């Protein structure tokens, strides 16, 4: 029975947590809540809802065919491809086993029936749950963190000067900063601001004691904490500041009351020598004592919006805010309370043809001439939350309502929960780990955001301007030839304001960084004056006979001469520099030819060239590659190709290699490959990453710092990227296996499986040709070889061995 | 010493395993995740799913790429119900003579190695270890068994005596 009989007019004793404890008994849980004292609790159970979807043919101890309108699983089943799917029928989860004769009377079919993964409120009285005030007043303070030889437990409370730090493998010694740096000699001013959630004043002078034995540490700490709690009022929480050792949130000795989610995530990944504490380790203990207030106030203000303070998921995936707000709104307009397998959707069987989208706009206008110069730059942010504002579909409307609510909860002065969660949308709709029919929502965002971005880029036309590059984060623009700041100001402010007005919000735009003259063909090929040269194809030329240096010399000379002509003016000078190149390029090519062909160390001149993870061409004769690369940049930095073609016909004949041969044609030396929308936990930002482009020789140790998130400089890690590449291989190979076949004569798709020829006499052919997969496997292999991805190499080697 | 020196510990990965996905016949998982087991337990193998065991005088097929509920949920007119379900399933798999008698998008297979999934000539034991409930049955003097989802099914492993040509319908909830 309940804790009290007169519960109809409910006693307003708000909860701190609900602790689901099915380990004890099936469906049992403990509810922990607040009286004037620090805690009280009661043991309770809820009817756990299966959507059995049948009481007629199969039945149990309840005919609960009640209130039939939750239609959204039946709508999610479009991926399962079934029709006329009316809403529901329901009963308790009575056992851990199905009625295998799956059926339904509302319409006959097969259904998931799983629903209640978490209890969120009682069924059999409930309060309004305003004035939740979930802060308990007294508790012990603790900390876990360790390196293997040098581990650190920490107990330190303001009520006492005694503290404790004791574990180490250096049995002959003791941890020295545990006195003179555990005492911070520093109290932070923000304690005065976030103080009143704590009963005693915070204080940070301490002294310590010690032990050394693996048998003794945990047992002794258990006895110590159980005795320490009796100094305070008996029943208490234990405010653990962090549990970075051993994942000691769950693996700790029994607490006898609540473990709260005070622990900070593992942000300070300190595994160095522990002797360096001074004020640094002090702050790791002391400012984290302020984080008792930070994390608790954060969780409490989150509970203002979805009523779970101390056992709440934020700082983790943090999806529960969106998920449970969306669920309770989909109860206001009754649709569903969602599933959450480790896989993505809320449904059973799947047709892989619809998954092919998961198995498999950002224009490069590549203006290497520079005309309406100004200084060319722009930047755009938070485009997803900006996207949803402009538009079964009632669930999509309710998603807009939720986003509108959160961005409205951004206050007119300062707020942090709403800000962090509005950017949580931005990463949530990108993360593959997200749930609740996740790929459909990702596809919906990408479709709508493509339309919004196309509107934004296209509507520049009414003001005099031009665009060089566009991506959802990065844009490059031009408008005028003098007074760069004033020229940029009118177009940027007017466009940003009217973008926002026309799209209900788009004003999250910024513009400041310098390129005052720029010839651009991606980072693959560009150069500009602020002189910066960033040519990726240059990295594929040899340094023998100074060919890289001569490339840089010719390109820089051309850029500087045209720039001097522009500045003197502030068209025709193209021809003057073409004549200067007609002399200099000839001389340089003669020089490098005579040198490199005279290099006696060359076993083959193909051996002369460098290798990078994007390398595929059979480069053979460095003067020819030099001419080809120089003439490519010259042919694209001006529309006047006549002198460049004359230079080609001159210097190719100087090399005595024929024009119109395949070796005379340019091809990109780098097989660029991009992993899009890589999410960073340092900043909650997402950006596109090229794995073949980078100069691996100069950053082989620092490849992952080089693979930084552009919002910051924090890395993306080899382990996650290797697993991602293996996953990409698997979904791609699935697409290959389940591909369609098309007849070569009439180009229609093969209708059924047994014929070897079409309805006509034509042969069938692959829609996904094998050489595409061989090329992408070679890309992945070179990536993995340059970055040491051995597990990906195992999968690649097997996939390469079972070949023709 | 005795189990370590006699018993063959053989592993046949399925969908929820690292490496290659739900594409048949399922290749073995990565060798870096097997070498440490192999070096101190030489009486062990890591191999494909399905897999074939030849005994001195019997032949056995092992397979677990789950399809019983798939068979039930896309019958042309209707499935055939009650405790007869496993018998109809083995009738289906034996008459079709192929471990995957269902479309490719429902159960992907490498095209050129589709012959490896054949159940013709009929094996002496057919072990289809689906997540479905465990069962035992026989047809055309072939034994056919599901050891079942052990955690759900009340800890019901199964053990087979080839020389005696028989199996135990065990339930280890009582251990």
């Amino acid at each position: 029975s309940f804790l009290r009989r007169t519960a109809r007019s409910i006693l307003d004793l708000p909860w701190q947590i609900v602790q689901i404890s099915e380990t004890s008994q099936a469906g049992l849980f403990r509810l922990w809540a607040l009286v004037g004292s620090d805690l009280h609790c009661i043991r309770l159970s809820i009817p756990r809802v299966f959507y059995v979807n049948q009481r007629v043919a199969k039945a149990e101890e309840g005919a609960s065919y009640r209130k039939v309108n939750r239609v959204l699983p039946r709508s999610n089943m479009v991926y399962n491809l079934y029709e006329y799917s009316v809403p529901e029928d329901m009963y308790q989860e009575h056992i851990n086993e199905i009625n295998a004769e799956l059926s339904a009377p509302d319409i006959e079919g097969v259904y998931e029936t799983q629903v209640p993964l978490l209890f969120r409120a009682l069924v059999h009285s409930l309060a309004q749950f305003s004035y939740l005030e979930p802060g308990s007043i007294r508790h012990i303070y603790l900390y876990h963190h360790a390196q293997a030889h040098k581990a650190l437990f920490g107990i330190f409370i303001p009520s006492q000067r005694r503290a404790s730090v004791f574990v180490l493998d250096t049995v002959r010694s003791n941890q020295m900063p545990s006195l003179g740096a555990l005492y911070s000699a520093e109290h932070g001013l923000l304690l005065e601001k976030v103080g009143p959630e704590l009963l005693p004043p915070p204080k940070h002078t301490f002294e310590v004691r010690a032990e050394t034995d693996l048998k003794t540490i945990c047992r002794a700490i258990q006895r110590f904490l159980l005795a320490y709690k009796e100094e305070r009022r008996g029943p208490t929480l234990i405010a653990v500041q962090s549990s970075w050792e051993l994942k000691r949130l769950a693996s700790e000795i029994p607490v006898l009351e609540e473990f709260p989610l005070v622990p900070i995530c593992v942000a300070d990944k300190i595994n160095y020598g522990v002797l360096d504490w001074q004020r640094h380790g002090a702050r790791r203990m002391i400012r984290h004592y302020l984080n008792l207030d930070t994390c608790l106030s954060q969780a409490f203000e989150m509970s203002r919006y979805f009523h779970i303070p101390i056992g709440n998921l934020p700082e983790d995936i943090s999806t529960f805010g969106s998920d449970l707000f969306f669920a309770r709104h989909l109860q206001r307009h009754n649709h569903l309370l969602w599933l959450s397998p480790t896989a993505r959707p809320d449904l059973g069987g799947k047709e892989a043809d619809d998954n092919c989208l998961v198995m498999e706009a950002t224009v490069e206008i590549n203006s290497s001439g520079c005309y309406s110069t100004v200084c060319v730059e722009l930047d755009l942010q938070n485009l997803a939350v900006n996207t949803i504002l402009q538009s079964c579909s009632n669930t999509f409307r309710i998603l807009k309502s939720m986003v509108v609510g959160w961005v409205k909860e951004i206050t007119q002065y300062h707020n942090i929960y709403a800000d962090n969660q509005v950017m949580h949308f931005y990463r949530w709709l990108r993360s593959p780990s997200s749930l609740l029919h996740d790929p459909a929502l990702h596809r919906t965002l990408h479709n709508m955001m493509k339309k919004l971005f196309l509107q934004l880029i296209a509507e520049f036309k009414r003001l005099g301007s031009s665009v060089i590059y566009a991506n959802f984060n990065r844009i490059i623009l031009c408008t005028k030839k003098r007074r760069v700041e004033d020229a940029i100001a009118y177009v940027e402010y007017i466009t940003s304001s009217i973008h926002s007005k026309e799209t209900f919000h788009s004003l999250t735009i910024s513009f400041s960084r310098c390129w005052e003259f720029l010839l651009w063909m991606d980072p693959s090929n560009y150069g500009g004056i602020k002189l910066e040269n960033n040519w990726n194809i240059l990295q594929f030329l040899p340094q023998a006979a100074s060919c890289q240096n001569y490339f840089l010399m010719i390109v820089s000379a051309y850029i500087v001469a045209v720039y001097h002509c522009m500045k003197d003016g502030l068209t025709f000078s193209q021809d003057y520099v073409a004549n200067e190149l007609t002399q200099s390029f000839f001389t340089i090519t003669q020089k490098i030819q005579k040198k490199v062909t005279g290099s006696r160390n060359s076993t083959e001149l193909s051996e002369m060239f460098p290798v990078l993870p994007g390398s595929h061409l059979l480069l053979n004769n460095p003067a020819l590659e030099f001419i080809k690369y120089v003439c490519k940049v010259l042919s694209l930095d001006t529309n006047i190709t006549n002198q460049v073609n004359k230079l080609n016909r001159d210097l190719l004949r100087l090399v005595d290699v024929g024009e119109f041969s395949e070796e005379a044609q340019f091809r990109d030396p780098c097989r660029s490959y991009v992993l899009p929308e890589v999410i960073c936990r340092s900043c909650n930002f997402c950006r596109d990453l090229d794995l073949c482009k980078d100069s691996s020789f100069s950053e082989d140790g620092a490849v992952l710092p080089q693979w930084l998130c552009s919002n910051c400089q924090a890395p993306y890690d080899s382990s996650a990227i290797e697993m991602t590449l293996v996953e990409v291989l698997q979904k791609k190979l699935m697409a290959f296996t389940l591909q369609d076949l098309v007849c070569l004569k009439c180009r229609g798709v093969k209708e059924t499986s047994m014929p070897v020829y079409c309805s006509c006499a034509g042969d069938f052919a692959l829609t996904i040709h094998t050489q595409v997969f061989m090329e992408q496997i070679g890309i992945f292999r070179n990536i993995a070889q340059h970055y040491g991805m051995s597990y990906l190499l195992e999968t690649l080697e097997w996939l390469l061995q079972k070949n023709p | 010493p005795d189990i370590h020196q006699s018993s063959r510990f053989v592993f046949v990965p399925g969908p929820e395993d690292p490496g290659f996905g739900s594409i048949l016949p399922r290749p073995p998982l990565a060798e870096s995740i097997t070498n440490e087991f192999r070096q101190r337990v030489p009486f062990s193998v890591f191999t494909t799913n399905p897999c074939r065991i030849q005994y001195c005088t019997q032949e056995i097929t092992v397979f677990r790429e789950d399809l019983v509920n798939k068979m039930c949920r896309n019958c042309v007119r209707f499935p055939s119900s009650n405790l007869a379900i496993p018998n109809h399933f083995v009738k289906t798999i034996l008459s079709q003579g192929h471990l995957t008698p269902l479309p490719l998008y429902v159960c992907p297979v490498y095209w050129a190695y589709d012959y490896a999934l054949r159940v013709y000539p009929v094996p002496d034991l057919l072990v289809i270890a689906d997540k479905y409930d465990p069962f035992t049955t026989t047809n055309t003097e072939c034994l056919c068994i599901n050891p079942g989802s052990f955690p759900r099914s009340g800890f019901s492993f199964k053990v087979f005596y080839p020389s005696n040509k028989t199996v135990e319908d065990s339930k280890l909830q009582g251990f």
